């Protein structure tokens, strides 16, 4: 029964990716968010070793054996019309696109200790066979008090593979010109596009793209000041053509991601 | 400027 192995707070969001509360598993005290699912909403549906849940589920039972920058799924349960999934919540915490709008942009040495978690994390699910296909600042939470930072919201993802996908429900203003012009892409091309995407809206304060013309036509303008060391990985990711960007290796070999902070460095310097 | 989320 989950009525009663967890304690329910109040609601924390909802959207696209379910309603989601706050809460408390029972037993030990343990902060947990607990998110809820319409089984109507739910496109793609997959399997497990033998039971036909959501495809979230699935992607989330392969990314969350471990540590790593991903919350982690504790449980799951199934009901007449949803499914409710038990997350492992960090506490305080607080996702990337608010801290970006109170804060603004980005001190420089601050985004490379971000974006290199990221980057570790996608790394980390590619591994697991998993593409999140919902890479952003939304989907992204931070632990202030231990400067970690942990990806969030794998409804729109898919099984990693090396064929074109041609099916696509992500954040459009995070999604590949060759998306945009053709609805065909490829995993971890478009994995890279985005997070060229992020970058700049760390070391800027926003998204470079909003209309579907900006993002084909493949101009970055810089409205704040960034090294030319970040501007060029910057471009390097947001390329046009999908085989000029960057393998994630190049991205962690450039001499902009040098000499990052610790992750508890990150908290005691810029978080604390 | 504005900044704003974006569904998904
Ligand atoms: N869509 N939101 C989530 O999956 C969330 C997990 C945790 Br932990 C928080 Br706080 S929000």
């Amino acid at each position: 029964p989950l009525e009663s192995q967890y304690q329910v707070g109040p609601l924390l969001g909802s959207g696209g990716f379910g309603s989601v509360y706050s809460g408390i598993r029972v037993s030990d005290n343990l902060p947990v968010a607990i998110k809820h699912v319409e089984k109507d909403r739910i496109s793609d549906w997959g399997e497990l070793p033998n039971t036909r849940v959501p495809m979230e589920v699935v992607l989330l039972k392969k990314v969350s054996s471990g540590f790593s920058g991903v919350i982690r799924l504790l449980d799951w349960f199934e009901r007449p019309d949803s499914f409710v999934l038990i997350l492992e919540r960090p506490e305080p915490v607080q996702d990337l696109f608010d801290f970006i709008t109170e804060r603004g942009a980005l001190q420089e040495e601050l985004a490379r200790s971000f974006f290199w978690q990221v980057l570790e994390a996608v790394r980390h699910c590619h591994n697991c066979g998993v593409l999140h296909r919902d890479i952003k600042d939304e989907n992204i939470l931070i632990d202030l008090n231990r400067g970690e930072l942990k990806l969030i919201d794998f409804g729109s993802g898919a099984l990693l593979k090396d064929t074109v996908y041609t099916d696509f429900d992500g954040t459009r203003v995070y999604s590949p010109p060759e998306w945009i012009r053709y609805h065909r892409y490829h995993g971890r091309s478009a994995a890279v596009w985005s997070l060229g995407i992020l970058l700049y809206d760390m070391v800027c304060g926003d998204i470079p793209f909003e209309h579907d013309e900006e993002i084909i036509g493949g101009q970055v303008f810089f409205r704040q000041r960034v090294s030319s060391e970040c501007q060029h990985l910057i471009r390097w990711c947001l390329a046009l053509r999908p085989s000029d960007r960057p393998t994630f290796e190049e991205i962690q070999n450039h001499p902009w991601m040098q000499d990052v902070l610790l992750p508890q460095e990150t908290a005691e310097i810029h978080l604390h | 400027r504005k900044r704003r989320r974006h569904p998904s």
